[PDB]
């Protein structure tokens, strides 16, 4: 049968010599039976002479040159299904949730060509979210890649959790939290916390499926974690029709993993170290995420900009792919606003006049203008005094400060965590909320009575009790 | 209209795998022998056409 | 081709029967019935309001 | 008419400008303006009231 | 139905072929393959692999030939049989490509119909010599006032558009394509441009929205789209502008006027960089290969206003450069700037600061642009570029004592700046642009307070048409302002100003 003997193990780059006229093909998966389990090697070259050069996805230590290898015949095929819901699965597609063999339906190759130009969705759609701040100034979109920027563990994880809760309401879909380069310590917290906030019920419903990819995993296997997660999503999209949302951890560590694999492959590094195949590799990852006829993946990515240099190529390539950026800030969180999101900092291309309609746009623009003027004004207004506010100026200062508290609304996931009942406010009702505040209908109501509240209608009631 | 177009695509992929199934059936047969003979005489004709 | 023969035979001998009407329904919710919200609310009903308004309204400033 | 309503509305504004004739008249003007503005968007809201079955 | 189409496909692949040579792959990976045999290979031939993909032979060596895989690495493998296509890399070119998105090879990726193409033509072709060239003389109008007199552009003219990433960079060019429908959907075929939009390195989803946008503005029918998306493989991207330029040349070599927008050549640079690095050629500056200059220059100079001998062909080139981190001294951009004639730098600060789009005119030049302009749009716009480079100075030193003269300039300048502003996908007719500029030049925007400038524009245009569209018709046909037209406009502008 198709067998070959290990003929090198320089690093984790294992060259395998296969018997003639039985040779693998590029991107095939080879499996070496080991007392360690298996080593999954992915063929990334043909060196000729009935030899190939492959990379490994598991640690290569103790390997003996001459072990028989068996060829899967194609890229790693990971089980996918509705059974994969609420299962932690490692990159080699095996359960690490230790809830035993996942009941495989179909398995599918990790490399999967991005959907055809013909099957692209010709116009954008707005993925509804419960978060009002999001729903005004950077509305989520179906298909899209919306890249989170900001703090970490400041509620960052919880923000992601909130989205999962929301997703269940929004569609009832699934999610896949894919963590690339994830601290195993951080991972423990995420699993226990996710169980605790009930987005995973090991005895029940689980929207999120977990794929955790530790940093201790080989750099090649770190690189392939992302493609594996995407495959799970595609079963949801294509084969359950669902609109789903796939989180990725650091895409810096996606880049980092890739750069290393190139260097291991011996390719001449491209500018600022990053792989020469930087553009194409990212391209495959971020073009396998889109709205097909069947469904749409939507991807939230975490961009850990190195040296906070937006000039750096790794951020630059990411920013090209991104549609919107949500810019969580700790300054804003320190103003007591949960969402942590800094509204002015966040920028979207999904917020557009045509897209959300003129009314939504006009409301948003006004809300932006009020806040924008307010922040700048408040700088010297604080120093100068509020008495140096004109009638026009104090109107804006008033309007803005009412918006500022009103933006914050508790999160369902953090109902426990803050202690305050969550607020998930529908998109239509969000527009309404701001329209009224713009017309200052209920602006005369205390700031604390607008602090940590839901939609305008909701806070009419709360205003009465809070004031009383 | 959407489901109709989708059904044409679904029909196409179902009927695609039925062709594959028929391919797997034919190459087992001594059509495997007889069509090799057809190729042989065809190669004779082809190679004479040079 | 041997393929051409194969196809012809295959196609003929393997006919896909159309999908059940219910499955089509599953992907497309059927019909829409007349909207019929009927009568909306009364408009400025009775001169009861009018008598109140005539008496009430006299508050015109200079 | 709506053109009547608005010409007389602004006429009453410039009459009230002199001797105030508005107190709660303008609140009536606001109500008629509201629904009048609704009707123009209603008339623009209208699309063909019958399903297409020639092409579609 | 599905059965008939399938049966049709089989009937359409009936019958054998006469194969006459092959080579066999030895080593492959890193997207290049080394083939044994093919001693009859032409240089830069197209080869077809057993896998079915196509590649361009790059290194013909005595013992090996090194094909470069035009995408698909997965399917290619060692000991595969590579057969010579027998032709140098060519792409179908012809009239029927109008209203067809195609990929680089010429496969319609919109899948709208089968290709209708007059010929196929080799990807690299010699540029028009000095001798068959004749200088520009016809305008291209973009419907953006600032562009159409402050940054004038003609036909067959190379004219760089440079600026910062995803400021709807594409939209600036898109507006030109849309504006061209007053000659493209305009009957005059001696005024028809046939415009090609090359989308390189862009999100396949985004491109589909763009295509849909173009089909919303019913513009697809006068335009060709070549597409080489982000997903699409880097060697395909390398050949993507060149192929597109071939398609353009067929129109050009009919003598017909055309335009090609190469959006974004910055993504071509990254592609050639990838290709070079994977061919392990020595890394050039900024890791962009040392032959990068040649790559852009060979591409750029294949567009041009041909001479009367050649039937006055034109292919207007607009190459769109994405300044990474807004670095206007970056190696690839400076190299492009030197090749291109004029640049249309766009300023990010202004874009954020209330112009969408915001065409900075300080760093926009057009080397020979003004000679292609309509005489009316030279007369009305006379020295306005100078004036607004006096405004540039004025606001430089405004932030200080201001002379009443300086204040007058500042008031004119700021207000003129407001007038320039325009919003995406709202173009202005050539006729319409003439009075608006006349007004501002004749200082009637000192007469309009800054807030009401927008009102002035729309109202003025409505006024002009109602007052006398006869004047506008005159400027439309005459295309110059006689003393009478100048007076009539002075009188008319004064008339509108009053109301």
């Amino acid at each position: 049968p198709i067998t070959g003997k290990v003929t090198a193990v320089i690093g984790a780059i294992v060259d395998v010599h296969f018997e003639q006229s039985e040779l693998p093909a590029i991107l095939n998966a080879l499996e070496i039976k080991t007392p360690q389990g298996k080593l999954v090697l992915e063929v990334a070259q043909h060196l000729g002479e009935n030899t190939v050069r492959t990379i490994a996805m598991d640690g290569t230590e103790g390997l003996v040159r001459g072990e028989k290898v068996l060829d899967t015949g194609g890229p790693i095929s990971v089980p996918v299904g509705r059974e994969t819901l609420g299962r932690i699965i490692n990159v080699i597609g095996e359960p690490i949730d230790e809830r035993g063999p996942i009941k495989s339906k179909l398995r599918k190759p990790i490399h999967a060509d991005p959907p055809s130009f013909a099957e692209q969705s010709t116009s954008a759609e707005i993925l509804e979210t419960g978060i009002k701040v999001v729903d005004l100034l950077a509305p989520y979109a179906r298909g899209g890649k919306i890249g989170l920027f900001g703090g970490a563990g400041v509620g960052k994880t919880v923000f992601i959790q909130e989205l999962i809760n929301n997703i269940a309401k929004a569609h009832g879909g699934f999610s896949v939290f894919t963590g690339v380069g994830e601290r195993t310590r951080e991972g423990n917290d995420l699993y226990r916390e996710m169980k605790e906030t009930g987005v995973i019920n090991l005895e029940g419903e689980s929207k999120v499926a977990l794929v955790f990819g530790q940093m201790n995993e080989p750099p090649g296997a770190r690189a392939r974690v992302a493609l594996t997660g995407l495959t799970i999503a595609e079963y949801f999209r294509d084969e359950e029709g669902q609109d789903v949302l796939l989180f990725i951890d650091n895409i810096f560590r996606f880049t980092q993993a890739g750069s290393e694999v190139s260097a291991l492959l011996g390719r001449i590094p491209s500018a600022v170290g990053y792989q020469p195949t930087l553009a194409t590799d990212m391209g495959l990852l971020q073009e396998r995420i889109t709205t097909t006829k069947k469904g749409s993946v939507t991807s939230v990515q975490a961009v850990y900009v190195p040296a906070d240099d937006l000039t750096d190529p790794a951020p630059a390539t990411t920013f090209a792919h991104l549609d919107a950026t949500t810019v969580l800030s700790r300054g804003i969180s320190e103003l007591g606003i949960y969402p942590a999101v800094d509204p002015l900092d966040s920028k979207s291309r999904l917020l557009d006049a045509a897209v959300v309609g003129q009314e939504h746009y006009d409301v948003a623009s006004k809300v932006q203008e009020t806040l924008q003027t307010y922040k700048s004004l408040q700088d010297i207004i604080a120093i100068l005094g509020m008495d140096e506010l004109s009638e026009q100026d104090k109107l804006t200062v008033e309007r803005a400060r009412k918006i500022q508290r009103f933006l914050s609304q508790p999160f369902a996931v953090a109902e426990v965590f803050t202690g305050i009942p969550g607020k998930l406010v529908r998109l239509k009702d969000t527009v309404a909320s701001f329209k009224a505040v713009l017309e200052g209908k209920y602006d005369n109501i205390p700031e604390h009575a607008f602090y940590m509240v839901g939609g305008i209608e909701d806070v009419v009631a709360k205003a009465e009790k809070l004031a009383a | 209209v959407r489901y109709e177009a989708s059904l044409r695509q679904l029909e196409q992929r179902q009927l695609a795998k039925s062709v594959i199934s028929r391919v797997q059936s034919e190459l087992g047969n001594p059509k495997f022998q007889e069509k090799v003979l057809q190729q042989s005489i065809s190669e004779i004709e082809q190679l004479l056409s040079k | 081709n041997v393929i051409q023969d194969l196809y012809l035979r295959e196609l003929k001998d393997t006919k896909l029967a159309p999908s059940t009407l219910q499955d089509a329904e599953g992907n497309v919710k059927p019909w829409n019935p007349p909207q019929k919200p009927n009568l909306p609310e009364l408009e400025l009903q009775g001169p009861e309001a009018l008598k109140a308004y005539t008496e009430q309204n006299v508050e015109t400033a200079h | 008419a709506k053109s009547a309503a608005n010409k007389l509305d602004w006429a009453k504004v410039i009459s009230s400008l002199r001797i105030t004739g508005s107190t709660a008249t303008q609140l009536s003007s606001f109500k008629k303006r509201n629904d009048e503005a609704r009707r123009q968007l209603l008339e623009l809201q209208s699309q063909p009231t019958e399903v297409d079955f020639s092409h579609y | 139905e599905v059965s008939s189409i399938l049966e049709e496909r089989i009937k359409g692949v009936s019958d054998e072929a006469n194969l006459n040579e092959t080579g066999r792959v030895l080593a492959v990976g890193d997207g290049i393959a080394r083939v044994f045999g093919l001693n009859n290979i032409q240089a830069e031939e197209l080869v077809e692999f057993s896998s079915g993909v196509k590649g361009m032979a790059l290194n013909l060596e005595p013992g090996q030939v090194g094909i470069v895989l035009f995408g698909s690495d997965r399917l290619v493998k060692e000991g595969e049989l590579v057969k010579r296509t027998g032709n140098i890399v060519d792409v179908p070119v012809g009239p029927g490509l109008l209203g067809r998105v195609v990929d680089a090879l010429g496969n319609p990726i919109d899948g709208k119909g089968p290709i209708d193409a007059a010929g196929r033509s080799r990807a690299q072709v010699k540029a028009p010599g000095i001798l068959p060239r004749r200088s520009v003389h016809e305008p291209v109008q973009t419907g953006l006032k600032a562009v159409d007199a402050l940054v004038p552009i003609g036909r067959g003219q190379r004219e760089l558009i440079i600026g910062d990433r995803q400021t709807g960079k594409t939209a600036v060019a898109l507006d030109t394509i849309l504006n061209q429908k007053r000659w493209n959907n305009g009957s005059d075929e001696s005024k028809k441009l046939y415009c090609v939009y090359v989308a390189v390195g862009q999100k396949r989803s985004t491109v589909a929205q763009l295509v849909q946008t173009l089909e919303q503005h019913d513009a697809m029918k006068y335009s060709i789209i070549v597409a080489a998306t982000a997903s699409e493989a880097a060697p395909l991207q390398y050949l993507a502008p060149f192929t597109a330029a071939s398609i353009g040349e067929w129109f050009r070599d009919n003598g017909k006027h055309a335009l090609i927008v190469y959006d974004d050549l910055s993504k071509q640079a990254v592609a050639y960089r990838q290709l070079s690095l994977l061919l392990r050629r020595p890394p050039g500056r900024e890791a962009y290969p040392g032959d990068v200059f040649y790559l852009h220059s060979r591409l750029l100079e294949r567009a041009a206003k041909l001479s009367e001998k050649e039937g006055s062909g034109s292919l207007t080139a607009l190459p769109v450069i994405e300044t990474q981190g807004g670095d206007v001294s970056a190696y690839i951009p400076t190299n492009v700037i030197s090749i291109t004639d004029g640049q249309i730098f766009l300023e990010a600060e202004l874009f954020y600061k209330g112009i969408r789009p915001a065409i900075n005119v300080g760093l926009s030049v057009s080397r020979v642009g003004s000679a292609a302009q309509v005489k009316a749009l030279k007369q009305v716009a006379g020295s306005l570029k100078l004036f607004l480079a006096q405004y540039r100075e004025v606001a430089a030193f405004a932030q200080s004592d201001l002379d009443a003269s300086t204040k007058q300039t500042l008031v004119r300048g700021e207000r003129l700046t407001q007038l320039l502003k325009q919003n995406q996908y709202s173009p202005l007719a050539t006729e319409e642009q003439v009075p608006l500029i006349y007004a501002g030049v004749n200082g009637h925007l000192d007469g309009i307070e800054l807030s009401r400038i927008g009102e002035f524009e729309s109202s003025f245009l409505s006024y002009l048409k109602s007052n006398h569209n006869e004047l506008l018709t005159e400027i439309r046909e005459k295309g110059e302002l006689s003393k009478e037209l100048l007076a009539s406009l002075k009188s008319a502008t004064e008339s509108f100003v009053a109301t």
